[PDB]
């Protein structure tokens, strides 16, 4: 076993935005991950090691103990419904937000409208908080093509600038919630390394406000 | 083939948790402890009674054909022993054990047992947080003796902290639900939102933030929190139980005062003991309830992992060599062999040439009117 | 209030129940027999494989949630064992032993038990009458170190006689049923009127009329049954079985070819132990007749009321005596408690001054500097 | 719209089929890595592509939003897709389908823990050895699942092993082999057959 | 909210659904086929008897409390059809229609219903064709009554054809098995190669490529093939079937030997009607290949899109014109009003003067003492 | 076969059933009702909401797949019903009817069906108890359309009189419940007893005692009571409701202001109409709930036994005659007999000669060119 801790995260997005709060706690990464097939990874300080996943999988990972920690968006949190990991600090980083859209000046057909969507959950979540009955299809990715081939019509989606959306001739119709990446802990790590934990935690405490 | 979150323990695995149960259930009747052995199946009112919704889902139900009545196979054999107090118990002390099969609809945890062997010691008829130091040292002692590697990590708390906050606060049910579920998810931030907004609110918040560190937690909350007698006790023995386990036991012990799992059914201190980094507490333990009761609980096939025997001595005896033997040479082998066997060897007599127990470690050979064992 | 015929085992009886199993268990894994323990529950395909219509309706059912399969609460242990050794066994000879928990709907017996305790042992993969033998002799050495005073009297039966003879008389499904029934009711008269009109008939009057007598049963057969090679050899291995338990056990056996239950489900050799006078047999065992298979098992629960333990030695330390003392003196007396509990003597360090265990022996006092064992 | 929808993934399986479309007179008229549409059109006219997630080719295809593409046999393995019709083994993204462990780590002598993507796969497999297995669904970078107590075994795509040898790890069991398919809808496999036929006759000629 | 392909049907869709059903009940009943009305649950011996394993799966589970026995909430009808035919059939001709909820677990189709209404028509007793013909024709007069502008399509297949070739060419379970899913693949080059080393390798090819011609088929197939008798049967009964469908009712019909789902389910001619462009089929039918039996049934909720009723009239009584009437003038009124219902208009007594019916098109209002319909 | 308490409706029955179940929804619909056909199956949320324990254990449970959530399979549509209303009835003023099957666990009464066919009519959004007559009056118009020989005795309630009277008296649950089952029972010396230690306890003995006689009830109660706005409406409400019954229905109406199922879901009046002597309701209604609702419900199944139907003219196509004929002829005969079918005939091509049939009445023959109906 590991005696220090395991920090989970994803590649690309997420990876590059918390390298700044990372640098400020003593833990840099000794080398680029993308240039390498390796998924495990040494830091700066010797306790700390980084595990390079799919944003999908950071919140099951750090949810069983395979991650000490994490750091995950809540849209994937949401979706994930995890109630055994605590989610300690808005990092603020990766904003963007889950909503709905259509086709652009599309009306609504008047029936049971299709989703099409990678947030099953917070789809049916949502349409049932309004007055809405709806089916819903998981899919995978690329969501902003299902309405332009019949495939739904509306998705739910992350969107930032709304330049995927109006690039595949879509417009976003409803907000359902804001998104920013999270920092999650297991359970049980909690309360066994919490001595660990405290100064690598009040360094982003510091480094968001 | 079995369903899923149900398997056999087979072959060592099922020796090892035989002697195991053995041993531990042993050790609980030697401090004066009294074993129980109540039936897999009750009707649901004494199973159930006074259940958490998250016991009964778990429980299977089944009908009584002579009464038409509802029976349960037992999720858990605790509400069995509360049942077992009032009719045997009296109003003094009272210290029972036990250790049962119990069965779940669904796995708890990630590769999860629905068929778990539950034991467990509890105390009733004492006040006194010497009951709780008791059960402490009788688990401690129990654990020490399994001579493990993999380590127990202890988690306390105190209901009775946040139930004295939230009556003093005047909370609703809604608050009070809506409290629980951030705090199961230590949601910080969402958990000040909503305290800004509550009576009492920056208490709510300390507890999430700040319970951890148990010594200032009383410094930490308001004047009106601080009074409260109740409130003030119960931070007092969470300090003197870390205190024992941290002398007596060496034990690293955490402490979570927003540990509320069991709202309804813990009257007060809380227990639960983690193997290594398991989500699953392998031990869950408190004070319950008009007449006191304490005790806990451990998956003994969780154990099984963490713990290791010697290895068996397993002895076959030649086939050619015992044909050959006239009757009274037999009943000569026999005695050597029933022998062998009070020693706690295991030996096979052989009925064919070919029969070969599984992992054979010696041979009882014939050589010069004298059988003796070799090594293969 | 528990349901009828459903029971807590309590106290002394619970520890009895906990030895026996134990020692039980420790007997057969000595034998050479793989313990196995496996679930409560499982699917009724594998639980109720070849069931008899008595035992799917003794076993309760509920439904999988993950699947929405029905599966089963065990009634019997013996076809998860065949579950096990189609996985497990191999080709060669296993043997398998186990001890647990079985579910009934309705008591077994006037005034029994729904939940008994179910303990067995099981040869697979061995044609020879040698794997009976052996499995007579573990039994036996099992109930000879329980030192009863009640006695087990064996009744030994062989279907493969009857079945033999129906099969070369080419009866009907209509003359077989008659002729079952007539011998489960002794009814010599109607059968003698049966017999003059059935094929080979004077064959199955003989059975009926001559079967206690297995020495010369053989010699009373038709020509027809007396050249027939499997006729031959039942009626060998009940001589050898008869043989081998009055000379190596001193035990009375009776023989009954007519006991015919199990005809359905493949019995060759059938073996009922009865202790003293009562109905239920104790010991239920026989052969399958492609796998071999032969074995028994018991009801653990039913031993309790034949056996009996060494009253224990209750201790209970003197509170006052025992808080007056000094760390040091306190340290000496957890060594001398330490060591009467490693004794197997059950000791309770008081909480207050009136915990009082129950059923009190002896009291553990100080008197001119030394702590003593003095009887109330 | 009324030519024909090809459903494509965007790395590995656009870039080995660009041959394949070339020869058959479909060429690409932009680089969608430079783009955040999701649909093009190419030289042929009647032709458009889809850009799409592995694992939705499938699905796709199935329900017709696409008329035809291009999946792994993984992918169609795990979906269990009896709604589409595979007509070409194309032969290129070739890689197998596997089991694999820690370094010269032994097997727990229990219920084995099967970290994987390919659920499905996994267990079908397993009970096709008798056994029973224990699953946890994830999404990707499955050869870090042992490594750090998440499962016993993986099952995983494994080409050259450096994946699995850069993590620690060494393949144990094969399953199958695996290539990308041309699948075809049902439906337009009957309506568009003339638009089909020269272009698969095309991919035919450029496999063998 | 309801689940996830859970609807209600509500309003005209409601009205136009009962319509529906009742107009396409009385069609099948005026043909002579007697209308069965079997239960939602039944024992799963009976429900799911020969089910596929799409069937079992698409069928929810649930226990009987009287006999703990697993019942199912029926997915399909035809299996209780059987069922009632068995009893109530004998050995003449017996012909049934039935019209009933079923209950899936998944959607069947994408944005499918779990709730489907089948409907459906049976022949048994009858070895002919004409059977088969008869109920094509009360399929067909039922079908052009709703006056639909989509178009039902029609596939033909015939298991008996491809299963006759497999037992003269003795091929394996491997065999067929890669046969089967390289027809269902349409795979012509992979399934030349297969067919070079396959006995009767060209005929299997062959109802590949060549089965959609009919009446070229048996020319086209090898002496061994056209001299058996069931191959020879089986594509007259295709021809025989595609003429009369194309003949009588202006059908186009394809054919589609190589179609084989229902080769293990005992099928021999198949059915499918398409609806326009719709992957599911509205119609699915057949034969079973020992009591003869064939038919079909339909999904009525798919028809509900492609249907079309002439708008309702929905009447409101004017209130405050009501209420000033004499006690004879109100009979008179009521009298109009009944017999507009006897109509069909859907007429209002208001309970207040803002009683507003949903859809109101006319109101019944009082002018020169003349109760008369207006238009709103 | 089928399970106790399941079974199927065939042939004329289950024709006769159809034919009830259409004209009973469209006079519903001709009444100015919105027909709604809800799901069999929704979440356990909406359609158990507000549910007595009797409703929750007659209602089976199943998983939804998609979501892992609890649904089920109704029981009762009328909380369906609460739904769509809540949805798409705004409000003012909504009607709705409904027919549909519903699925209990156990049989209701003596030889009851655990499948019944419910069909049922509701009002939601009216305060006045001109809802409650207009609700009277569509079910006895229904009820005398069906021509029955049988007679429908009405029972009315009133839950107010009760529920205002216990609040009044400031009763325990304890004492409510108790009241209840002695009223349930018609316990009357129980009762007295009971009542001589209760607050108001003389009012709650005259209920029991007195009630049936509502003209005089008021004037038997206390002060206390006779004050009370609410006590001296709801007695008015059942004088006015009972007077309309006698006066435009000729209906015999018993009182009984005891009667309390549904005291969680009734807000005020209830209604019970029984056929013949059976001890279950045939209908059953009342008023519920801030949304004004009433309605009622039947069992359609149940009306079968005491409605009968004018026998069927079944007609059978002479075999050999219709052989004969040219093309032609044939094209002019299925002219005449798809005339026979839209006049109701029910009319069988034969497959075979021996094509025969239940209950023929006539043949359609050939004489002179000219195809005639004989009877037989
Ligand atoms: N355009 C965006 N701008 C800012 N944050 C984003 C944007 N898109 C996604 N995010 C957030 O960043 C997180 C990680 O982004 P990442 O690129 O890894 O995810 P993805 O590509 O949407 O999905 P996956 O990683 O499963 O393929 C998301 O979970 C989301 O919370
Ligand atoms: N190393 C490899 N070598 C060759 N073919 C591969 C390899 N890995 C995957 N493939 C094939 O390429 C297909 C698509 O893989 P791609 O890289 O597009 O996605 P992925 O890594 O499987 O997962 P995701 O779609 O989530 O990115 C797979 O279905 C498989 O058939
Ligand atoms: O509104 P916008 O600013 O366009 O951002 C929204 C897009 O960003 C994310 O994709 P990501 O950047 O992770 O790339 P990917 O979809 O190619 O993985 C997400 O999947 C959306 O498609
Ligand atoms: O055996 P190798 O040749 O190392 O290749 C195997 C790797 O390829 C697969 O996807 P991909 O190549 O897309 O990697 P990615 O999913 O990490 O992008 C998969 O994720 C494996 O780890
Ligand atoms: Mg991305
Ligand atoms: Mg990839």
């Amino acid at each position: 076993e590991f005696l220090g801790l395991t920090l989970a995260l994803s590649k690309g997005r997420i990876l590059e935005e918390t390298m700044p709060l990372l640098r400020a706690a003593g833990v840099e990464l000794l080398e680029d991950p993308e240039a390498s097939r390796k998924l495990i990874f040494p830091t700066s300080n010797p306790n700390v090691r980084v595990l390079i996943l799919r944003a999908s999988d950071v919140p099951t990972y750090v949810e069983h103990g395979a991650a000490d920690f994490g750091v995950a968006g809540k849209d994937v949190l949401l979706e994930h419904g995890a109630n055994h990991v605590y989610e300690l600090l808005d990092l603020k980083i990766a904003q963007c937000k889950l909503m709905t859209a259509g086709v652009k000046d599309a009306p609504l057909p008047n029936r049971r409208l299709r989703i099409a969507t990678k947030y099953v959950n917070v789809a049916r979540a949502y349409f049932a908080s309004q007055g809405q009955q709806v089916d819903v299809i998981k899919l995978y990715g690329s969501m902003e093509l299902a309405p332009l081939v019949g495939l739904g019509d509306l998705i739910v989606d992350v969107v930032d600038t709304g330049n995927t959306l109006r690039a595949n001739g879509l417009e976003a119709r409803d907000h359902i919630c804001d998104v920013s990446s999270r920092l999650i802990v297991n359970q049980v790590s909690y309360k066994r390394k919490f001595a660990l934990l405290e100064p690598i935690l009040d360094s982003f405490k510091n480094s968001i406000n | 083939m079995l369903p899923d979150g149900v398997a056999d323990v087979l072959f060592e695995d099922a020796h090892k948790q035989e002697v195991l149960r053995h041993q531990l259930t042993q050790q609980l009747i030697t401090h004066g402890y009294q074993l129980v052995s109540p039936p897999m199946i009750e009707f649901t009112e004494s199973l159930l009674s006074g259940a958490s919704e998250d016991l009964k889902r778990q429980t299977f139900k089944i009908i009584d054909q002579l009464t038409g009545r509802l029976m349960g196979i037992r999720a858990d054999i605790t509400p069995q022993i509360l049942r077992i107090d009032a009719h045997h118990g009296g109003d003094g002390i009272a210290r029972y054990c036990y250790a049962g099969d119990v069965i779940h609809t669904l796995p708890s945890g990630l590769f999860g047992s629905r068929t778990p062997l539950q034991l467990g010691a509890e105390i009733f008829g004492c006040e006194s947080i010497a009951a709780d130091i008791e059960l402490i040292d009788v688990l401690f002692s129990m654990i020490n003796s399994l001579d493990m590697s993999a380590v127990l990590h202890v988690d306390l708390g105190h209901v009775t902290i946040f139930k004295r906050l939230a009556e003093l606060a005047a909370l609703s049910a809604s608050d009070t639900e809506q409290l629980m579920q951030l705090y199961a998810n230590k949601n910080l931030p969402e958990l000040k939102q909503v305290c800004q907004v509550l009576p009492m609110g920056s208490d709510f918040y300390t507890l999430a933030r700040f319970g951890h560190d148990i010594a200032n937690l009383l410094g930490r909350l308001s004047e009106n929190a601080q009074q409260d007698t109740k409130i003030v006790t119960a931070i007092d023995e969470l300090q003197r139980l870390k205190a024992h386990l941290q002398v007596q036991w060496q034990c690293a012990v955490s402490i979570d005062v927003t540990e509320l799992s069991g709202y309804h059914y813990h009257t007060g201190i809380v227990f639960n003991g983690y193997i290594n980094s398991e989500t699953q507490p392998l031990v869950r333990g408190g004070r319950f309830d008009p007449r006191q009761a304490t005790g806990f609980s451990m998956d003994v096939s969780r154990l099984l992992a963490h713990t290791q025997l010697d290895a068996p001595f397993i002895v076959l005896i030649d086939y050619d060599a015992f044909n050959n033997l006239d009757s009274a040479q037999r009943q000569l082998l026999l005695q050597q062999v029933a022998s062998l066997r009070q020693q706690g060897y295991r030996v096979t007599m052989p009925l064919t040439a070919e029969d070969m127990p599984v992992g054979l470690t010696h041979r009882l050979s014939l050589a010069d009117n004298q059988w003796r064992l070799h090594a293969v």
